[PDB]
């Protein structure tokens, strides 16, 4: 048994997309089907379900209105078209075996699920600032400095400490996705507090998706 | 109709481990069918086991036998319980509900086969720099590395009264020494942060919390 | 997509996976269809003839399918669709009152 | 108001399965076997011994 989604993608507040789901490897004409969302970090949410012959179907508050379900059992292919795309769409779409049986339920198999991705803003290049100690704990002479990227849209931005000297003890961390709809990062390096005044602490910050290589005095 | 998991759960191979789902007062734990479902990390939710009683139920396509369940109508919480842990059985489980048309999931337990001494989370915060002040803005970062299994609570706090606004929290994610980073962010106008004497990072990890400061001074 | 007096909005991939004859362009004199086998199927071949039949028409089966999707019309030639969400932003600086003499 | 319009495509997409068979003319004929039949060949006679 095999479950393909397809039809997602990016889209922007509002608009419309259309999802795919090409079922094999069982009789795809006798089965229930819905469709399950597990939004980036999030547990399951049910959207939809649409029974095997196609006659009554089911949708979630949180979508009722604006998505709607169909099915060509002709063809093994199951469908979820979402109109007036919100921020809360954006997720992974699984598609599932919704079953009906005497007495017994469930989504039997899942598919590997495919990624929609609603965002209002277009392109946008970071913005980077120094974090200094400011306090000295002393644990073995052990300070702790780094820098903070704020607000980029695409996600690779790499990251280095005084152009690749500075590798011993750095830490760059996993990025946020803020309600802005833009990512921040931060990157911290443990520094001996013997070269606090002598050694140049700098930071080495690289976003090729707008061409932006910013290096700020950390 | 609310079905309730702890975010998290903890144990060595060998127990018998036991993930609830307490069932809100909508519904009677004893009449439901219940439903659920393993997740691993970089795959699809995997049918795990299907339960009304001990006489009706199912396990998933190649689930060991160690896996069973049960229900305690006094909490009208149902349970999924693992026989004889083994690595293998760390994911994520969620159990799941069919009430009139509805297909309600619960919160989801992450469970942990203990593979380590659990590691005390190693905090550091920072304030904000003096750049993006005279630029208007004041964010503050607070930074978790190091940390066992990828589980923490942060709370923000400022003169004593509990902020829930400019936060974005980063999930759990494992590094290179097999533990889990995570970082918080607090996000701020530069009036906004003079306002206040001081703040704090106030993270938990096993009801034990660790808690750093910054002032303005 | 235009069906018979009624209209709809199609996306793209959908519309280019429909299992139906077709050709590309407007007419201009016997237009060539494509994949003419969607709607007609040969059965039951005995040796010196095999029958065959037209499948019948396909406007429930598409209806069906573009069901929940963002409707239209036409008429005038240009006459489009009812969907919303206009986001504006109005001065009112030129904006007098009249009569407050 | 308006009418949906012809159901032909709908239904006979949904009939697609089941074993079925065509009539002319007001006699339902039928393709399907199994027909457990015994026979007595007692007074069957042959035509060429001699």
């Amino acid at each position: 048994v095999q479950l393909v989604e397809s039809g997602g993608g990016l889209v922007q507040p509002g608009g419309s997309l259309r999802l795919s789901c090409a079922a094999s490897g069982f009789t795809f004409s006798s089965d229930g089907m819905s469709w399950v969302r597990q939004a980036p970090g999030k547990g399951l949410e049910w959207v939809s379900y649409i029974s095997s012959g196609g006659a009554t179907t089911y949708y979630a508050d949180s979508v009722k209105g604006r998505f709607t379900i169909s099915r060509d059992n002709s063809k093994n292919t199951l469908s979820l078209q979402m109109n007036s795309l919100r921020g809360e769409d954006t997720a992974v779409y699984y598609c599932a075996k919704d079953i009906t049986a005497p007495g017994r339920n469930g989504l039997d198999s899942w598919g590997q699920g495919v990624v929609v991705t609603v965002s209002s803003a277009s392109t946008k290049g970071p913005s980077v600032f120094p974090l200094a100690p400011s306090s000295r704990s002393t644990s073995e002479s052990t300070a702790a400095l780094g820098c903070l990227v704020k607000d980029y849209f695409p996600e690779p931005v790499t990251v280095s400490w005084n152009s690749g000297s500075l590798t011993s003890g750095v830490h760059t961390f996993p990025a946020v996705l803020q309600s802005s709809g833009l990512y921040s990062l931060s990157s911290v390096v443990t520094v001996p507090s013997s070269s606090l005044g002598t050694q140049t602490y700098v930071c080495n910050v690289n976003h090729k998706p707008s061409n932006t290589k910013v290096d700020k005095r950390v | 109709s609310v079905l309730t998991q702890p975010p998290s759960l903890s144990a060595s191979p060998g127990a018998s481990a036991r993930l609830p789902c307490t069932l809100s007062s909508d519904l009677n734990v004893g009449t439901k069918n219940m439903y659920w479902y393993q997740q691993k990390p970089g795959s699809a939710p995997r049918l795990f086991l299907y339960y009304y009683s001990d006489s009706d139920k199912q396990l998933g396509p190649g689930v060991p036998n160690r896996v069973s369940g049960s229900k305690e109508t006094s909490s009208n919480t149902a349970f999924l319980l693992i026989s004889g842990l083994q690595p293998e059985d760390e994911a994520d489980y969620y159990c799941q509900v069919y009430d009139n048309s509805a297909r309600v999931f619960g919160g989801g337990t992450r469970l942990t086969v203990l593979g380590q001494p659990k590691a005390a989370p190693s905090v550091t915060l920072f304030p904000p720099s003096s750049e993006e002040l005279q630029a208007n803005k004041a964010t503050l970062v607070c930074l978790i590395s190091d940390f066992y299994p990828g589980a923490v609570e942060v709370a923000w706090k400022a003169d004593g009264s509990a902020v829930n606004a400019g936060v974005e929290t980063t999930k759990p994610s494992k590094q290179s020494n097999n533990k889990y980073a995570a970082s918080s962010y607090l996000s701020l106008t530069s009036d906004q942060w003079k306002s206040h004497k001081s703040y704090s990072c106030q993270v938990t990890h096993e009801g034990s919390t660790v808690e750093k400061t910054v002032a303005p001074a | 997509l235009t069906m018979n007096n009624k209209h709809w909005l199609v996306h793209k991939e959908w519309f280019h996976d429909i299992p139906l004859p077709w050709h590309a362009g407007a007419d201009t004199g016997t237009p060539h269809w494509n994949n003419k086998e969607a709607l007609v199927e040969f059965k039951d071949a005995h040796a010196k003839r095999q029958t065959v039949v037209v499948l019948g028409s396909q406007e429930g089966a598409v209806h069906t399918a573009l069901a929940g999707a963002l409707e239209a019309e036409m008429d005038g030639a240009k006459g489009r669709l009812s969907s919303g969400h206009l986001k504006c932003r109005l001065k009112m600086d030129k904006l007098r009152l009249k009569g407050v003499s």
